């Protein structure tokens, strides 16, 4: 089965810096691309970008250019995301999708890990 | 009907030009087929030449290649032979002939004309 | 409604399945005459640009390879939908040498409404393997992709040749079918013969650590079609700047040194916003040599490490060889890049290890083959394929010439084939 | 260049007998199941007219008595019966390879 | 970037009923959006890609029509299994852009 | 855009070795054409002195192939006519081109030339 | 050598007339380039290969010929093209020239 799954939800203070991680299982993991997406709570939901495992090829959004970057690695099958300098209007979950039918339908979505930077 | 018919010079002097004519009556030159002229030595032994197409190509025999020329006249609706430095061996019948569906046969012939180097 | 291959890829299938997923279609850009048989079709040429393609071959009476040369066609024309949401070309304006036997090697580039075929005119024969006797003379024709009713030298022009600039080498060619345009700058592929005596190559730079059957001096002797040849022969493109002047200079433009093969049919293709340069492999080196483009000026080509594409070699060089021998043996089998994300190509190949035989159009990554499908039966013998893809209507289509010689047939013909990528992946 | 002989070159029969002519060819003019060659009758003092193509084929409006055959290297062809018009001048043609190279001649 | 405006903005349905909703481009989008539903404390599930093709495991009430500008989903013999929040994601543009959302 | 000029000295006695040099601005030597001499003498008819090839493979006329030598230097891109025998039938103008040999396309561009007078 | 020789070695035309330079050569050359002089000026390629006008030249020059006879061709002469025409072979070396001028009237 195609399962990815969420770093469990983070408590990041004013400033600091956070990363979070998704496996994926039940597949070869460096065929289809993974997708980070934001949502805040009572919100709509926020594509932030791609990462390609195959290459290592990323693609970020306008807003979360300066904001986040992705990276993965094939040795444990997982995408990572770091976000640096978060304002407090950051505490929203985050998803890790799979791209299929090309890449840019997200079809298996992660469970979604949530952060709240508060102090 | 297409009836083929040359003209020329019957008699031409040793290493000057040849120049041959065939005009081609209730046909159009260039709307389909092949046009080639063929030669007949006296000894009854046919020699192909060349051919020029419809749309102007123009294919020679690779032995004649140096001397041969074959050009076309859509407005008049004929087509020109000319054969440079001319010896004493080159007389010959010449016939204009049509190449026919598949291009490689010869359907109809012009009636022809001898060519003597003397 | 056929536009260039640009955008994100939508609605296909890029993965790797074992169903029978690709359905080919048996277009023709021209209908087949009844009756009619006994010729055959030789050096075929197929370029596309933003919905217009051009064809060129030349027609022969009896043998393939030295019977009379019936005609030499090059043709230009749009390519439309023809009814049932399948491409099709469709023949506009064509033009006839009057000399198809001194016509050879044609490289067709558009720009602006027109198209320029670049090809070489020799009295000597093919300019690659009596290359020595070759003059070095070539022809510009520009064919107008729409002609109008009266307009005289703009339906068929035949721009003069009269500045050529080739540096170091002694002659050069249009060596290729399609090149491209950046802004009024025609690149078409094309060779450069070189003597052999200036030709630098350090012997120690080639890589024969992997076999041990091969001198390292084997690398310098295949880079010509003999050992003893007078001439190497090393791609590139050749430029034309159609704002240079009253006569425009025909620039040479060297490959880079990076993986140097032999001077073979290349093919320079704008696709997804970049130049790909694909080099064929008539050499030791059978593994496809296609890559981006990442100056056009001076050519530098980051290949792919395709390691799952060959090409069907003859002895002593078959497919899948990676030892430097010296050959010079190979055919034409072109990819067309579909997707820049993961580099995923679909192109015709022939699936034979010593034969030229089983086309096959195979949509593949850089080291693994996502689906394949065949055009014919398995010993069926095809010889140069040339694919082009584009956006038909929103779907990615590969319309893709193959020189197959199937059995039965009373006339010899390429065959044309419309391969749309396939929208789902079951 | 294919090299054409035709023989007999001095060919006489009766009337109402089986005529053969056999022509060979020096290189092969059958290539992809097409056989490239093509039999005139010549009349003296009357252009060439085209009896047989593609060997085995026969012309519109010629009869049915001229009969090609044969194939690869060697062809044939056979008049039965004959009759008071075949005194003409007979060629095979190879169409193959350049140049399309005729036969000699047949007197009969 | 290309604006997914949904509308209406929230919806009343007694189950039973059938149901469309709009999702508008600032832009022509070809084919390229696709459907989604979230249920409440849950990630997104998939529904409809490309604006009119079905998925696996998705009851066929659920269907997509529309291309260009103005796309709709119909959703017939609803029941209350089908509440929560819906999206549409285009995907030709390079920032993918969600809805606004409808219930 | 190239351009070729020739120098050296006008007035050359008899018996002694004449020296031209042909400097090159905008194109390099060792990258490009043929660089040919070509001297035409007072009546206008012009020979072929012979070439140095870009490689820097020396072709002479064999008329003149025991006295001509045509060197070159590629730090000042520039290349040098020497005739170690000159006699009063020498006495001409003397041009430096660049060429593409027995190419379909030449490009024939010569320099302006110099007159070389040999009496004494 | 080959030796080639231009037939009318001062040829003399009126302006506006068909004017006709024919080069003879010695054996056989593919090429035949045509170089026109101007006094007090270097000799510039007028017809490079047989047929082919250079850069710059007035289309009313025409090339033509075949085998050792060739052919430089003006359909209407203006006042500019009294000059001295030259053949040259590069079929064999060494390379070889002529002779022959024009005159206005
Ligand atoms: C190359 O072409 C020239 C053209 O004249 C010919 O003389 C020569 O024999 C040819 N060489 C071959 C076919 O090997
Ligand atoms: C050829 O390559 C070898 C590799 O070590 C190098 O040592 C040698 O100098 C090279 N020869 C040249 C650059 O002429
Ligand atoms: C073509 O020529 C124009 C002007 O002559 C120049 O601006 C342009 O850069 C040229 N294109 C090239 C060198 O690709
Ligand atoms: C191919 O591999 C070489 C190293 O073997 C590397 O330098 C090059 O960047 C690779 N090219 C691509 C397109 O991956
Ligand atoms: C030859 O064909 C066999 C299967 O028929 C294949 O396994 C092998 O890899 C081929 N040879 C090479 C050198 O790839």
């Amino acid at each position: 089965e195609v399962k990815l799954e969420e770093s469990g939800p983070e408590l990041v203070k004013p400033g600091a810096s956070v990363k979070m991680s998704c496996k994926a299982s039940g597949y070869t993991f460096t065929n289809y691309v993974m997708h980070w997406v934001k949502q805040k709570p009572g919100q709509g939901l926020e594509w932030i970008g791609y990462v390609n495992p195959y290459n290592d090829g990323t693609q970020y959004n306008e807003k979360f250019r300066d904001k986040a970057t992705l990276t993965s690695d094939k040795s444990s099958s997982t995408v990572y995301m770091e976000l640096n300098s978060l304002t407090s209007e950051d505490s929203a979950v985050y998803y890790c999708t799979r791209g299929d039918y090309p890449y840019w339908v997200f079809e298996v979505w992660g469970a979604g890990t949530t952060v709240t930077v508060s102090s | 009907q297409m009836q083929l018919q040359e003209s020329g010079p019957g008699l031409v002097k040793p290493s000057q030009s040849l120049s041959l004519t065939c005009t081609v009556t209730g046909y159009s030159i260039t709307s389909d087929y092949a046009w080639n002229w063929i030669r007949q030595f006296p000894r009854n032994k046919l020699e192909w030449m060349g051919f020029i197409t419809y749309s102007g190509s123009t294919s020679y025999n690779p032995s004649l290649k140096s001397r041969i020329s074959l050009t076309r006249d859509t407005s008049k609706n004929q087509f020109f032979l000319q054969l440079s430095s001319v010896t004493t061996e080159d007389t010959a019948t010449y016939y204009c002939a049509r190449s026919g569906a598949n291009w490689d046969w010869f359907a109809y012939w012009g009636q022809g004309t001898l060519v003597t180097v003397s | 409604g056929v536009s260039n291959l640009v955008g994100l890829p939508n609605n296909i299938c890029l993965q790797k399945t074992s169903n029978q997923i690709l359905k080919p279609k048996l277009i023709s850009y021209t209908l087949p005459v009844v009756g009619q048989s006994g010729t055959c079709i030789t050096d075929p040429l197929l370029a596309m640009d933003e919905g217009y393609f051009a064809y060129s071959h030349l027609e022969r009476i009896g043998s393939c390879s030295r019977g009379v040369s019936k005609q030499r066609i090059i043709g230009v024309g749009e390519v439309l939908d023809r009814g049932d949401e399948v491409p099709s070309l469709f023949m506009t304006n064509v033009w006839t040498p009057p000399n198809p036997n001194t016509v050879y090697h044609c490289s067709a580039v558009y720009n602006n409404e027109f198209y320029y075929v670049l090809c070489a005119v020799s009295t000597v024969g093919d300019p690659i393997l009596n290359s020595t006797y070759w003059s070095g003379s070539l022809m510009m024709t520009r064919l107008a992709v729409k002609p109008k009713s009266n307009g005289g030298g703009y339906n068929q022009h035949q721009l003069a040749l009269r500045s050529i600039e080739k540096g170091r080498y002694d002659k050069v060619m249009p060596y290729g079918p399609s090149g491209i345009k950046q802004g009024d700058t025609l690149y078409f592929p094309a060779v450069g013969f070189l003597v052999r005596t200036e030709f630098k190559y350090n012997d120690s730079n080639c890589p024969i650590t992997k076999c041990q059957y091969s001198k390292p001096e084997n690398c310098r002797l295949s880079m010509g079609i003999r050992p003893n040849s007078h001439y190497i022969l090393r791609s590139g493109l050749l430029k034309y700047n159609l704002s240079d002047g009253e006569n425009p200079k025909v620039v040479f433009i060297e490959i880079s040194d990076q993986r140097l093969s032999i001077g073979s049919p290349s093919k320079i293709y704008d696709s997804l916003g970049q130049p790909v340069f694909y080099q064929a492999s008539f050499s030791w080196d059978t593994m496809i040599k296609f890559g981006d483009v990442l100056t056009v000026n001076p050519l530098v080509v980051n290949w792919r490490n395709n390691t799952v594409i060959s090409r069907p070699g003859q002895s002593q060089c078959p497919r899948f060889n990676t030892c430097p021998e010296i050959c010079w043996e190979g055919v034409y089998n072109d990819a067309f890049l579909i997707d820049r994300i993961n580099w995923i190509s679909a192109g015709v190949f022939l699936d034979s290890n010593q034969t030229a035989e089983n086309p096959v159009f195979t949509v593949f990554k850089d080291n693994e083959i996502l689906y394949r499908a065949q055009l014919a039966s398995e010993d069926t013998n095809a010889q140069k394929t040339i694919t082009n893809c584009f956006l038909l209507k929103n779907k990615i289509w590969c319309i893709s010439l193959v020189e197959i010689y199937d059995t039965g047939d009373n006339v010899i013909r390429p065959k044309l084939f419309a391969v749309k990528i396939p929208e789902q992946c079951t | 260049d294919i090299q054409m002989t035709q023989s007999p070159a001095s060919l006489a029969v009766s009337l109402g007998q089986r005529a053969t002519i056999s022509c060979r060819a020096s290189e092969s003019v059958d290539n992809y199941g097409n056989s490239f060659m093509h039999w005139y009758q010549q009349k003296p003092g009357q252009p060439p007219k085209l009896l047989i193509y593609r060997a085995s084929k026969l012309e519109s409006g010629i009869p049915a008595r001229f009969s090609g055959s044969g194939s690869r290297t060697d062809f044939t062809l056979t008049i039965n019966p004959v009759e008071a018009d075949d005194v003409a001048t007979y060629h095979c043609q190879q169409s193959n390879e350049d140049p399309w190279t005729f036969g000699g001649g047949t007197k009969l | 970037e290309i604006q997914m405006t949904q509308s209406p903005a929230t919806l009343s349905v007694t189950p039973g009923d059938s149901v469309s909703l709009s999702c508008r481009a600032s832009q022509s989008i070809s084919n390229n959006l696709h459907w989604y539903q979230q249920k409440s404390h849950e990630s997104p599930r998939l529904l409809i890609k490309y604006a009119s093709q079905s998925i696996s495991g998705i009851p066929s009430r659920f269907s997509g029509s529309g291309s260009g500008t103005d796309f709709t989903l119909s959703i017939n013999n609803l029941e209350t299994e089908d509440f929560g929040m819906y999206f549409c994601q285009h995907s030709d543009s390079w920032p993918f852009t969600f809805g606004s959302g409808t219930k | 855009q190239m351009q070729l000029q020739e120098s050296g000295p006008g007035l050359v006695k008899p018996s002694q070795s004449l020296s031209l040099t042909c400097s090159v601005t905008g194109y390099s030597i060792t990258s490009g054409y043929y660089w040919n001499w070509i001297r035409q003498f007072s009546g206008n008819k012009l020979e072929w002195m012979g070439y140095i090839n870009h490689d820097g493979s020396k072709n002479y006329n064999p008329s003149l192939k025991n006295r001509i030598s045509i060197t070159r230097d590629t730090s000042k891109n520039q290349f040098f006519l020497k005739l170690n025998s000159v006699t009063t039938e020498d006495t001409a103008t003397y041009y430096c081109a660049r060429d593409y040999g027995s190419y379909y396309y030449p490009m024939d561009y010569w320099g302006q030339g110099t007159s070389v007078t040999v009496s004494s | 050598e080959i030796v080639l020789t231009q037939s009318p070695p001062i040829m003399s035309a009126s302006p506006g007339e068909k004017v006709t330079i024919t080069c003879s050569a010695s054996s056989s050359v593919t090429f035949m380039h045509w170089f026109q002089q101007k006094p007090g000026t270097s000799p510039k390629l007028w017809i490079f290969s047989t047929s082919n006008l250079a850069s710059g030249v007035p289309a009313r020059f025409s090339g033509s010929g075949s085998g050792t006879s060739y052919s430089l061709t003006i359909s209407r002469m203006e006042a500019e093209d009294a000059a001295t025409y030259y053949c040259q072979q590069r079929s064999s070396y060494p390379f070889t020239f002529g002779s022959g001028t024009k005159l206005e009237i």
